[PDB]
């Protein structure tokens, strides 16, 4: 799109990250398996679910902190993620511990976004959090194969315990 | 509104934590 083809890993990024958000939402592994996506999508989505939910684990205070901040009500809910977004990336640190971070917070928002009965906000939500992120990170994505690597690194568990 | 900046800052170290680990976890 704007830059080239960047779009081919965004098609899977939108649909494995809406995947994990409307799981999370429901609090069961109800999500059907992504064939959009592909086997990337599988295997990102197993990841995905585990990761992410261990960045709230240790910390959830953080993410009640920031869902208290976001002004998450209207349309503009999508703009006051990227305001946070923008925000979030601005030291450069690109890391891929830190993207699935971003999916991890989104993903909290949108638990509680589900009992609020918003849930006409989190199908856009992770769109827009996957639209930001592969137009400023297209190159970072290639750089790890895309989803491929972020799943042959963090498809690993623990080793050292907890 | 400018508060987030407290907010935000949060975020990126939570991000910064699990690659730290996740990469030490691998080697």
């Amino acid at each position: 799109g704007p830059l080239g083809s960047e779009d081919d890993l965004y098609r899977q990024s939108l649909e494995i990250i809406s995947r994990y958000l409307r799981e999370q939402a429901t609090g069961s592994k109800d999500s059907k398996p992504l064939g959009e996506a592909g086997a990337a999508g599988r295997r990102a989505l197993e990841t995905l679910r585990r990761v992410g939910d261990g960045v709230q684990r240790n910390h959830e205070t953080a993410f009640q902190g920031m869902l208290r901040k976001l002004d998450i009500k209207n349309e503009g809910d999508v703009k006051s993620f990227s305001r946070v977004m923008v925000h979030v990336f601005k030291d450069g640190v690109t890391n891929w511990g830190r993207i699935v971070t971003l999916i991890s917070f989104g993903a909290f928002v949108a638990k509680h976004l589900k009992s609020v009965n918003q849930e006409s906000f989190i199908e856009p939500l992770a769109e827009t959090i996957t639209d930001v992120l592969v137009r400023t990170k297209r190159d970072w994505l290639v750089k790890q194969r895309g989803w491929d690597g972020f799943v042959e690194f963090f498809h690993v568990q623990d080793l050292e315990g907890g | 509104p400018a508060d987030l900046k407290d907010e935000c800052a949060q975020l990126r170290r939570i991000g910064d934590k699990v690659n730290l680990r996740q990469k030490l976890l691998n080697m």
